[PDB]
């Protein structure tokens, strides 16, 4: 069942990606912002910046050097200001992209190369593994997560009193379907008879609020009887 | 067909008492939408209000499990 | 801090407000002011994205049951007050401890303060009644005593410790919450991190507005007084000086905003990570979720930011 669910989920990733193109919005925004900054910088060449005309050859021709110098200097100031604005925008955008690249490095090194317990670091839910996939100017993970689906109620209790001694589960939780009591692991329903090989004793009944009454079976008694 | 809000005044969209997830952000809670036809502007809803039957002795424990595979672009 | 003030500035009405002559003359400078407007719009959208990432993490909107059976934990200071903007007591304390026409519009945030408070109250009720399962999947109810037993079992302490010292634990908890109340209401210097974001934005805007009233080397810092005194030829030289100056000032302010918004976005990413790995779970990352061994957390909203209560 698990392998079939995994294959079906991979196939769903295939379908989602192959159909809807709005999934790579981040990479597309990076490319679009860069292309827009570049086209703005280029279209800034066609500005007068206050001069008589943007064409440097036109200015150099139609004015004598003594005054064409001040015209060309005005154009220089304009174009240099535009270029410096572009370089500042690129510095800031590169800081942000490097933030995302450090984040991708961390995410790959923890998610892929290992298994991270950091909640919602590796996709909503409990984490199992995650395989990377390249992408133009980026990376794409497939965070294979584990999600629980079908649950019941199972009235519970913090501990049980067997011989006046309180018994807590070593690894699990006490539940009662409505008929008897059982101790099962916390994330998957798997009831088991309350034996002393699953729980441990501590103190007595005079402390634990909400304790209940039951008998914890012992495997040593039948082995002694037989 | 005017409708004044906290972000401006929206000309050409009727105010609806309902509340669905935000479709086109407007401002200060309002969120436009296009539904049959006309364009509606309402106050966005944060999600299905879902209480939980919490007792001092009741619990919930899963039996089955799905293996989902999400995708995270960077 | 999570978000800034969604400020927007109109290049034209700032630089050459109400002058077709100055507007036409500025038009010769190219796409400068369109560039500026697009940058400030990017910032304005990123603020709403920040708030979304931080708070809008829960799928549904959970709501605590009115029968407050929490093994002794009071929780009444952080759960919403149905008798106010339905916020909690400590959200209110955080509120009240935090304190022009030149195209300086100020867009409103997309998530109002009451919707923010509803989000953090959903997160809080989900935490209280279901531990971490609501962030891991579907919310599974579980008694708070058993939940804290799990958390105690997380840091290498057997459950019987809690199950025996429950009353002492609840007393220490509630006393600490009360201490938080007292501290926040008395020594209001605790919210410096948010108040300084607000002060930095206010001072940037004040410098930007002051710069309007400087000559930059022209004869009169009033565009209209220049227009109504000089010919087109000389007025063009004067107006050119003024435009150059004001545009350099506006570009400086927008670069400052871009840098500061990058810093705020770093802090909002950190707050999102902190909520995901701290509230919605229990992180074994030392000193990342409170100085000490970590038990849980409870988010509380604030003006332009978030505030946690790292129960360690
Ligand atoms: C579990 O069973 C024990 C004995 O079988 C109960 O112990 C007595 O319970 C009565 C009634 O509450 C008390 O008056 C006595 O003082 C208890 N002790 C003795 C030595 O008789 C115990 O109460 C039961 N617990 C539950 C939850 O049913
Ligand atoms: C867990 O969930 C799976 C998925 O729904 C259940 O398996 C399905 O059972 C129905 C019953 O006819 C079939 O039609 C589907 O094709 C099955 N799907 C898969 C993926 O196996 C399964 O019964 C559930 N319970 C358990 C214990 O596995
Ligand atoms: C949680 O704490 C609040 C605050 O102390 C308690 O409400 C106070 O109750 C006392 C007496 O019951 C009053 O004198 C105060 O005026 C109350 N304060 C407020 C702000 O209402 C509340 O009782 C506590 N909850 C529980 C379950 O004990
Ligand atoms: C463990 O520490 C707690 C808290 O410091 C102690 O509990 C307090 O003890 C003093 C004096 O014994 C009482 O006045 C208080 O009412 C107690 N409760 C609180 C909340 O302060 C406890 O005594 C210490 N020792 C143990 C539990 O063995
Ligand atoms: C049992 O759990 C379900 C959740 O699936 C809940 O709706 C129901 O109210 C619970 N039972 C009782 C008696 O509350
Ligand atoms: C738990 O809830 C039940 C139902 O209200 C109540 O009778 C009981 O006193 C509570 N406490 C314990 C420890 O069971
Ligand atoms: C929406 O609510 C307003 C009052 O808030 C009411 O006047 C109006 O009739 C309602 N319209 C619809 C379509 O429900």
């Amino acid at each position: 069942l698990i392998a079939n669910q995994f294959n079906s989920a991979i196939g769903k990733i295939q379908d989602s990606l192959s159909s809807t193109a709005s999934a790579l919005g981040k990479l597309q925004d990076v490319v679009n912002q860069n292309a827009q900054a570049l086209n703005t910088l280029v279209k800034q060449l066609s500005s007068n910046f206050g001069a008589i005309s943007s064409v440097l050859n036109d200015i150099l021709s139609r004015l004598d050097p003594p005054e064409a110098e001040v015209q060309i200097d005005r154009l220089i100031t304009g174009r240099l200001q535009s270029l410096q604005t572009y370089v500042t925008q690129q510095l800031i955008r590169a800081a942000e992209i490097r933030a995302s690249a450090n984040l991708a490095a961390t995410k790959m090194s923890e998610c892929v190369l290992g298994q991270s317990k950091r909640v919602d670091f590796c996709g909503k839910g409990y984490h199992l593994m995650s395989f990377p996939q390249s992408a133009p100017h980026g990376v794409v993970f497939l965070h294979v997560t584990y999600v629980p689906a079908q649950e019941k109620n199972f009235t519970t209790a913090p501990a049980i009193c067997h011989d006046g001694k309180a018994h807590f589960p070593r690894e699990g939780v006490f539940v009662s379907n409505g008929t008897h009591w059982f101790v099962t692991q916390r994330n998957f329903y798997e009831p088991q008879i309350i034996t002393t090989d699953n729980t441990f004793v501590s103190g007595n009944c005079d402390v634990v609020i909400g304790i209940v009454n039951n008998t914890v079976y012992d495997p040593l008694q039948p082995e002694l009887d037989s | 067909n005017v409708f004044q809000t906290r972000a401006g005044c929206l000309i050409g969209a009727e105010h609806v008492n309902n509340s669905y997830e935000c479709d086109i952000p407007i401002g200060a809670g309002i969120c436009a939408s296009y539904q049959t036809q006309s364009i509606i502007a309402y106050t966005m809803s944060l999600g299905a209000e879902n209480s939980v039957a919490y007792s001092n002795n009741s619990i919930a424990i899963p039996t089955n499990f799905t293996i989902s595979v999400t995708t995270e672009i960077l | 801090p999570v978000s800034m003030t969604k400020t927007s500035v109109d290049c034209t009405m700032y630089i050459c407000g109400d002058s077709t002559e100055c507007s036409n003359l500025l038009l010769q400078y190219g796409s400068f002011c369109t560039q500026l407007n697009r940058a400030l719009t990017g910032i304005a959208v990123e603020q709403d994205k920040n708030t979304q990432e931080v708070f809008a993490q829960v799928k549904q909107i959970y709501k605590t049951p009115p029968i407050k059976d929490f093994g002794g934990f009071n929780f009444s200071q952080i759960l919403p007050d149905p008798s106010k903007s339905k916020r909690s007591f400590i959200e209110d304390l955080l509120f009240n401890k935090v304190t022009k026409f030149n195209g300086l519009t100020v867009l409103p945030p997309l998530l109002t303060d009451e919707m923010i408070a509803q989000y953090t109250s959903a997160l809080l009720a989900g935490t209280i009644t279901s531990g971490w399962t609501f962030g891991a999947g579907a919310a599974l109810q579980i008694p708070f005593a058993m939940q804290m037993a799990y958390r105690f079992n997380g840091i290498g302490v057997t459950q019987n410790v809690l199950y025996e010292n429950q009353k002492l634990i609840a007393n220490q908890f509630n006393s600490a919450i009360g201490k938080i109340q007292d501290s926040l209401s008395s020594t209001a210097s605790a919210l410096g991190k948010l108040q300084d974001v607000v002060n930095q934005n206010a001072q940037a805007l004040n410098t930007l507005v002051k710069q309007l009233s400087s000559n930059f080397g022209a004869i009169s810092s009033v565009l209209n007084d220049i227009l109504s005194r000089l010919d087109p030829p000389e007025a063009e030289v004067q107006i050119d000086r003024l435009i150059t100056g004001r545009l350099q000032s506006l570009q400086t302010y927008v670069t400052q905003q871009l840098i500061r918004a990058a810093e705020i976005r770093a802090s909002a990413n950190l707050a999102a990570t902190k909520m995901s790995e701290c509230v919605l779970g229990q992180s074994k990352r030392v000193d990342f979720c409170g100085k000490g061994y970590h038990l849980m957390s409870f988010p509380q909203s604030a003006p332009h930011g978030v505030v946690f209560l790292h129960v360690t």
